[PDB]
């Protein structure tokens, strides 16, 4: 019945965001939505007095159309307030055998927000053709996606979980946005059981809720070499220029007996037998791939970076890393396809970003493989989290496919 | 007549106060006419007049057969806080549903019309001047929206959008558009019931203060509107004039480009690309630009397509939405919009390379993405495409294509110019072909260097090279392989540079020796191409390294 006081960052002024065009069947779906958002209270219509606007998505996590806010330039002008003023991310997620996702957002609609910050939670529903101005509103109650919803409700959401971790002091329960990572080491059965349990005790305190994570098997990708019976120049040539790349990371490599095998000018075709002391290199250099690297340590205070790679036939490879050549992370998805490019890309960035969200609390700036324009068309076609990672478009071709398939 | 609406509340930016601009000194004829129109302002309630304690002011003119009165609020404006940006897109005459009647209703003295916040209107007090200072001057203030006050266009706006609300309410067949202060209003109603709501609207409006044209009054067909002409059945833009002169200045060409740019939406055709180029030289706006021949035959081209006259089509949303492109050549595509065959809603163009190097598929994905967002704007979903590529070759690309790419459902049309790969490269090296092993270098300092080979059948070769970088020289050693080699050529390269360039599969470049390479690689039937490391001692580079290094 009271709200919390909340301030943005000194001298910080709210979010002044485009909204982005939509076709007719999302703008009718954000009408419906914000239709009864209305009557039940959560949102209210505003006036030109207002100048802030959040950008606002329709997408489906189901066959019911679902609205998404991107409040990521709200969140980053209140940060203080959600990273500092308020919330806590635990070692041990990473480790437990399950992890399941739950989504409890609605829980915030239960919560009045500050009256004088409802302005800067200000959206526009748009029109077609600029036929009329947009539909504008803000909101009355604790909005999902902004930091400070979790923030907020954060002693709220202690005290209803303090009977069940009394109960399974071996469970871990870690509160992102509006999710919460449940872990166990127990049998998948009992997991999903106690998994319920949870869930019945969350509804029966007023918490509707509506994803299982394997976070034992994640790993870091060693690098792998070719096995072939018969080696061309090419072979040696590109086996010998992956282990060159390679010794940015792995200071052991060497390439003196396999390049050895090239002496002269041959041509690429020619079949060149495998010496002894150019195999023993060889496998050397694949034990030396076996282990992983020495010094890389997570930064909490610096930016976590994802790039990704296309290698066609629906896999793609991706990085984590705070600094160049320092792989936090690093692995490969694929999709049994029916399936295109902006469908699995989308869906990898998902699955980092959750994979990131467990190991780390935060998420990762996304060097993202594609064309601006085509991502901001058709990112929402196949969302389902309820968070937005920030990105950006790398439009140099990465040479370095090859190395990292 | 003014409006019992409810009053936006306004402030003035955190920290700042009211405007003290000084008045300055004027004409008695010019002081006559304000204080005529201050009183007639006055009798309307639109102003009133103050007491001595208000310490604001912003100065007030006149001009002029009617004298106007013009008040500027350049300070107070600065010191207002910001609204709700009011609409910058316009609506698209393309999108537009047909509709049996149409009627424009212009809101006389609209902002006037308006009520504006009464703790607000203290910052707007002005002063008429008394002749020779030798009296004080009358104070006046603002109670409804000032004439080029920040405030005034989002205010309008959200006050005609709640007035409207209750006659839209109990009338779900009229459609009504606003835009500044005009609203545009379309029914399928027989002309005379339609009269009749239009009647009604006018009466509903004048009950809130808002006087509109009497019917047999109110603007007729074709509308020039925003520089279009909207016919009943048909939309086209207004008539376009390119200058002719003899020298040709920066400001000159942006005026051109910007007139052709308009043509485009419904002219097929239009190119602007070889005129854009010119303006790179972005500088003065007086600094005079020779033009090129390629922008003399555009130009004269552009003239051509301007002398027969274009129209659009509305938009009827049951039928079907469709793009067509055609390529035009030197990087530059066109396209159509329809739903039925030969009655265009639009046309447009796309011409960018957005890099130095592309290729035609590439250009032809990105022109369909143009589409793509335009079309979500315009009519709220994307078009079936109509596109003169094939399956094979498009998802030939997009597949070994490292980025990600989003093919629309189209369907493939034979009219030529077809868009293809002139050439591929191979995935494999090449059996009984000679190997090139390549170098270049140059002399950071003097610019000077040399490109040479060194083959697995021995032969060996150097061309000495003026006035370039290690950059070139490394495409230059490629360019010297293939024309020195058979129809078959593997070649292998030490150069990211030179390797990233041609295995993004250019056909098209800014670069004189980038285009050079591209006509050998079509001529070719198997080019290899690979890269090994520099200086590793690796052979055939080692040799090539040594002999360019001499
Ligand atoms: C005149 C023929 C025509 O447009 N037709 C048959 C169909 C589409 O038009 C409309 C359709 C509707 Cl549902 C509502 C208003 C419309 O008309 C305008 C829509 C937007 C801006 C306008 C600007 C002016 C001026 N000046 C006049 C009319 C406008
Ligand atoms: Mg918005
Ligand atoms: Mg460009
Ligand atoms: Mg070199």
């Amino acid at each position: 019945i009271e709200t919390v006081p909340v301030k943005l960052k000194p001298g910080m002024d709210g979010p002044k965001v485009k909204q982005w065009p939509l076709t007719e069947e999302k703008i009718k779906a954000l009408v419906e939505i914000c239709t009864e958002m209305e009557k039940e209270g959560k949102i209210s219509k505003i006036g030109p007095e207002n100048p802030y606007n959040t950008p606002v998505f329709a997408i489906k996590k189901s066959t019911k159309w679902r609205k998404l806010v991107d409040f990521r330039e709200l969140n980053k002008r209140t940060q203080d307030f959600w990273e500092v003023q308020l919330g806590p991310h635990p070692a041990g997620l990473k480790k437990k055998k399950s992890v399941t996702v739950l989504d409890v957002g609605d829980a915030y609609f239960s919560v009045p927000l500050d009256e004088d910050f409802r302005k800067y939670t200000a959206f526009t529903i748009p029109s077609i053709n600029n036929e009329t101005p947009g539909i504008r509103y803000q909101y009355n109650v604790l909005p999902q996606g902004w930091k400070g919803s979790p923030a907020i409700f954060q002693s709220s959401m202690t005290k209803i979980l303090e009977p069940f971790k009394k109960q399974n002091p071996d469970i871990v329960i870690y509160q992102y946005m509006d999710d919460l990572y449940v872990g166990s080491d127990l049998e998948i059965g009992q997991h999903r059981t106690k998994i319920e349990e949870l869930r019945q005790h969350l509804l029966r305190w007023g918490l509707t809720t509506p994803y299982e994570l394997h976070p034992d098997k994640w790993t870091v990708q060693p690098i792998v070499l070719p096995e072939k019976d018969s080696w061309t120049v090419n072979d040696i040539q590109k086996l010998v220029g992956k282990l060159n790349w390679a010794s940015q990371i792995y200071p052991g490599i060497k390439v003196r007996q396999l390049s050895k095998l090239l002496r002269g000018t041959k041509a690429l075709t020619e079949v060149i037998p495998l010496t002894e002391e150019a195999e023993l290199e060889l496998a050397e250099n694949r034990e030396i791939l076996k282990e992983p690297v020495h010094g890389v340590y997570y930064d909490p205070s610096k930016d976590l970076i994802a790039e990704i790679q296309k290698q066609g036939q629906g896999q793609w490879t991706y990085q984590i890393y705070q600094e160049p050549f320092k792989n936090l992370k690093t692995g490969k998805y694929a999709r049994m396809r029916h399936t295109n490019d902006v469908k699995q890309l989308t869906e990898a960035v998902q699955k980092i970003t959750t994979e990131s969200i467990v190991i780390w609390g935060k998420t990762p700036k996304f060097k993202l493989p594609i064309q601006k324009e085509t991502w901001e068309t058709w990112w929402t076609e196949y969302w389902q989290a309820t968070w937005i990672p920030e990105w950006e478009f790398v439009n140099t071709p990465p040479l370095v496919k090859l190395w990292y398939q | 007549p003014i409006s019992p609406i409810e009053t936006v509340p306004v402030k003035l930016k955190p920290g700042m106060d009211g405007p003290k601009v000084k008045q300055w000194p004027l004409t008695e004829e010019k002081i006559k006419a304000l204080v005529e129109i201050c009183t007639e302002m006055e009798k309307e309630g639109k102003i009133s007049k103050i007491g001595p304690e208000n310490p604001y002011n912003t100065p007030v003119f006149a001009i002029k057969t009617k004298w106007r009165k013009l008040v500027d609020f350049r300070e107070l404006n600065k010191r207002t806080q910001d609204f709700w940006e009011v609409q910058l897109g316009i609506p698209h005459p393309a999108g537009l549903k047909k509709k049996k009647s149409v009627t424009v209703l212009d809101v006389g003295d609209a902002y006037f019309s308006v009520p504006l916040d009464e703790d607000f209107r203290k910052y707007t007090a002005f002063t008429i001047p008394s002749i020779n200072n030798e009296t004080p001057g009358i104070r006046y203030q603002y109670n409804v929206l000032p004439q080029g006050w920040k405030g005034s266009p989002a205010i309008f706006q959200s006050s005609m959008t709640k007035i409207l609300e209750p006659f839209a309410a109990q009338n779900p067949d009229i459609v009504i558009y606003q835009y500044m202060d005009d609203l545009y209003v379309g029914s399928d109603l027989e002309i005379g019931q339609h009269r009749t709501k239009i009647e009604e609207l006018r009466q509903h409006l004048l009950r809130w203060g808002l006087t509109t044209p009497d019917k047999k009054h109110q603007k007729e067909p074709p509308f020039l509107w925003m520089g279009y002409e909207l016919h009943p059945d048909k939309w086209t833009v207004q008539p376009i004039v390119l200058p002719e002169k003899d020298s040709w200045t920066v400001n000159d060409i942006q005026k051109l480009v910007g007139k052709l740019n308009w043509a485009s939406q419904i002219y097929p055709g239009i190119k602007v690309r070889q005129l854009s180029k010119l303006l790179r030289g972005t500088k003065a706006l007086t600094e005079v630009i020779p033009l090129t021949e390629e922008a003399e035959l555009e130009l004269a081209e552009n003239r051509e397509i301007l002398k027969e006259p274009v129209h659009g089509v509305y938009y009827d949303p049951s039928k079907d939405l469709i793009a067509e492109i055609q390529k035009q050549g030197q990087g530059q595509w066109t396209y159509q919009i329809y739903q039925e065959p030969f009655k265009n809603l639009k046309t447009g163009k796309y011409a960018r390379m957005r890099g130095a190097h592309t290729n035609d598929v590439k250009q032809l994905t990105e022109a369909v993405q143009k589409i793509t967002t335009e079309s979500i704007v315009i009519w709220g979903k994307t078009p079936k495409f109509k596109l003169p590529i094939q399956k094979e070759t498009w998802e030939t690309w997009w597949t070994e294509y490292w980025q990600a790419t989003w093919i629309p459902e189209w369907e493939f049309v034979n009219t030529p110019p077809l868009v293809k790969l002139w050439y591929q490269l191979e995935k494999e090296p090449i059996v009984g072909a000679e190997t090139f092993y390549v170098d270049g270098a140059a002399n950071r300092e003097t610019k000077l260097g040399k490109a040479g080979y060194v083959t697995n059948k021995g032969r060996q070769k150097v061309v000495p090279l003026t006035n370039t970088t290690n950059q070139k020289t490394e495409l230059q050693a490629i360019y010297l392989a293939l024309q020195d080699s058979g129809l078959e050529v593997n070649i292998v390269t030490d150069s990211q540079y030179a390797l990233g360039i041609i295995q993004a599969q250019p056909d098209k470049s800014e670069s004189e020796l980038v285009n050079q390479i591209i006509e050998q690689l079509i001529k070719k039937e198997k080019v290899y191409l690979a890269w090994v490391p520099a200086h590793k001692g690796i052979g055939g580079n080692e040799q090539v390294d040594k002999l360019v290094s001499a």
